């Protein structure tokens, strides 16, 4: 991109985009390291990820808003294959 | 005491049931009630319950007395929708003489039966029984003979479902084998003819509950079963799924539902999961998810028979039955216990209009004096009536071996089938080059050079393309937009037979 937040953003969307099933992949881990405030200011040593993560790799955490809105996509979504399922030929 | 008094205490009673006690401990035993079941069944406020007034009319042992006057009669029948579409239920109730069958009782359940037959409407039973009612002798009796006299004559005319989710002995178990498909849950399900009581007083061996007629035995060694599912609430939950599969009656065509799937993608994944190498199983799982709509695919008998694989799925918003082989268990081959679940399978789905689709990969029979002796003669001839008498269309893809008669068995295009496709990989013989070659050029010089000419013309696919066989040779990527092509042309077809007064299965 034309800047560091343009090139990050695109690349945190790119990630969201990106299909892989049949194995077991790492994108959960460059997910969240690339929106890390440590990484997007810059304060990044040669063992970052051993001090961010003192106890292993746990996943991203959520918080309050996002809890809400994962919440509210994963309802919508159950009722949506729900509504799917009601809507037949004419018989 | 007013008469609408009465009517009052006695809806407050029926829906009580038993008293609040054996709720309490069928509660504890991680159950869930005859009511509360249909709750979760049927979509809300479409239950409608019939004759819940009616009571026994025995009199004789002290059931003249007003303690024993249960509203009911351990049953609860009616009717209702799931997803708007039109069902008729009953559930056996074990509060109430320990659920077990009288004269009454049986009524009812043929009452509904005789609706659903009528209007063409399907039938699920929920069974929980001890068995009959010997206080009623012989009113029981006649009781059985009644429902199986309904379930054999709504057979081929509305789909029947029983799940199982308790204890079930005498007579009440025979109804799932009558009815199309019988369910169970695991560990809280039994379905045995007579106790382990009784197993020990006639022979010497000791067997428990759970070995006798547990819901693992029937789902993975005697056949029975055709799925077991954890508890009551998924037992219900993955049965209001499977209905949205199934016609209302014969006379209907397969259900069609809206589909976002496009029908006209390719499958890449499709192209490298047959090997080269002969003696390399591989997942025939991963080929049937690939290509139906959605990858969702509704296993049947997941534990039963493992070298063949049968189920529902849906392509272009369509129902269809899938059969095909499994080369991962026994290299492909077909038995005794393969042969009798898909001949099962295959013979609903075609009385009901519902599509077949065969992935074909099978080198031969299981070889052996276990299968010899077992009848494997007479067991897979099932399979191949089976097709045989389909008149639904057929689409069979061929994605590896077809040896011997097994080819004709597992649905060839000449027994009536409608297309008939090759991978590249296919290769249709009487038997391997191996063999071949050996017992062709007998006692002759330079056998390797034989060996190799045999194994250039005939190790492929053409030999029986270029006669027929098949009606094109495909490019594995390319399958689900040709079957789907298929589906949507053979929908319509219209096959003449000769009148019979009845088929002749060989049994
Ligand atoms: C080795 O000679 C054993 C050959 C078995 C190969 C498979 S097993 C079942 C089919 N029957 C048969 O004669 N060949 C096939």
């Amino acid at each position: 991109g034309s800047d560091r937040t343009e090139a990050l953003k695109r690349m945190a969307d790119a990630l969201d985009n990106y299909v892989i099933r049949g194995v077991t992949h790492n994108i959960a881990l460059l997910r969240e390291v690339i929106i890390n405030s440590r990484f997007v200011k810059g304060d990044i040593s040669t063992k970052f990820l051993s001090d961010v993560y003192p106890d292993g790799f746990k996943g991203h955490m959520l918080t309050k808003s996002e809890k809400n809105q994962l919440l509210a996509i994963a309802s919508s979504l159950f009722v949506a294959f729900q509504l799917r399922a009601q809507h037949f030929q004419e018989n | 005491t007013s008469v609408n008094e009465r009517i009052e205490n006695k809806r407050r009673t029926a829906l009580l049931g038993g008293g609040q006690r054996r709720i309490d401990a069928q509660h504890k035993r991680g159950k869930l009630t005859a009511r509360e079941r249909i709750s979760l069944l049927l979509d809300p406020g479409s239950f409608v319950e019939s004759d819940m007034f009616v009571e026994h009319r025995c009199a004789d042992f002290g059931m003249a007395a007003d303690k024993n006057k249960f509203p009911g009669d351990s049953v609860v029948t009616g009717r209702g929708r799931i997803n708007g579409r039109l069902v008729y239920v009953f559930s056996q109730d074990f509060t109430v003489f320990g659920g077990s069958l009288s004269g009454a009782h049986a009524q009812k359940i043929c009452k509904i039966m005789d609706q659903a037959i009528t209007v063409g409407a399907p039938v699920i039973g929920l069974n929980d029984s001890g068995g009959a009612r010997i206080q009623e002798g012989v009113e029981s009796l006649a009781g059985y003979a009644d429902i199986f006299l309904r379930n054999v004559t709504a057979s081929g005319v509305i789909p029947q479902i029983s799940l199982i989710m308790g204890p079930c002995a005498g007579g009440a178990v025979y109804s799932p084998a009558l009815t199309d498909f019988t369910f169970m849950v695991k560990d809280t399900s039994y379905l045995f003819i007579t106790g382990p009581d009784v197993v020990k007083s006639v022979t010497n061996e000791d067997v428990t509950q759970e070995e006798l007629g547990g819901a693992k035995t029937h789902t993975t060694m005697s056949g029975v079963a055709h799925r077991a599912f954890e508890n009551d609430v998924d037992a219900l939950c993955n049965l209001r799924d499977f209905f949205n599969y199934l016609p209302l009656s014969s006379q209907d065509p397969a259900p069609v539902r809206e589909c976002h799937d496009p029908s006209d993608r390719l499958v890449p994944e499709l192209d490298t999961i047959v090997p080269l190498e002969s003696t390399k199983a591989y997942n025939m799982v991963d080929i049937i998810h690939s290509v139906v709509d959605e990858r969702e695919f509704f296993e049947i008998m997941p534990n039963y028979a493992k070298n063949i694989i049968v189920g529902f799925a849906r392509m272009n918003g369509r129902t269809v039955g899938i059969v095909g082989n499994q080369p991962k268990v026994a290299s492909g081959c077909l038995d005794i216990n393969s042969s009798v679940k898909g001949a099962r399978f295959v013979r609903f789905c075609d009385a009901f209009n519902i599509p077949l689709i065969t992935f074909v990969d099978v080198p031969g029979f299981l070889p052996g004096t276990a299968q010899e002796y077992g009848g494997i003669i007479r067991h897979g001839a099932k399979l191949l009536y089976a097709f045989a008498e389909a008149t639904v269309p057929k689409v069979t893809v061929i994605t590896r071996k077809a040896y011997g008669g097994a080819y004709d068995v597992m649905s060839s295009k000449h027994l009536c089938g409608d297309t008939n496709y090759a991978w590249p990989t296919a290769e249709i013989a009487v038997m391997g080059a191996k063999g071949a070659v050996e017992i062709i050029f007998k006692g002759h010089e330079n056998v390797e050079a034989a060996q190799a000419e045999y194994i250039e013309k005939f190790a492929n696919p053409f030999p029986a393309a270029v006669r027929g066989f098949v009606d094109d040779i495909i490019q594995p990527s390319s399958t689900r937009a040709r079957i789907c092509c298929d589906l949507d042309v053979l929908a319509s077809k219209k096959v003449q037979r000769p009148w019979r007064k009845h088929a002749n299965i060989p049994l």
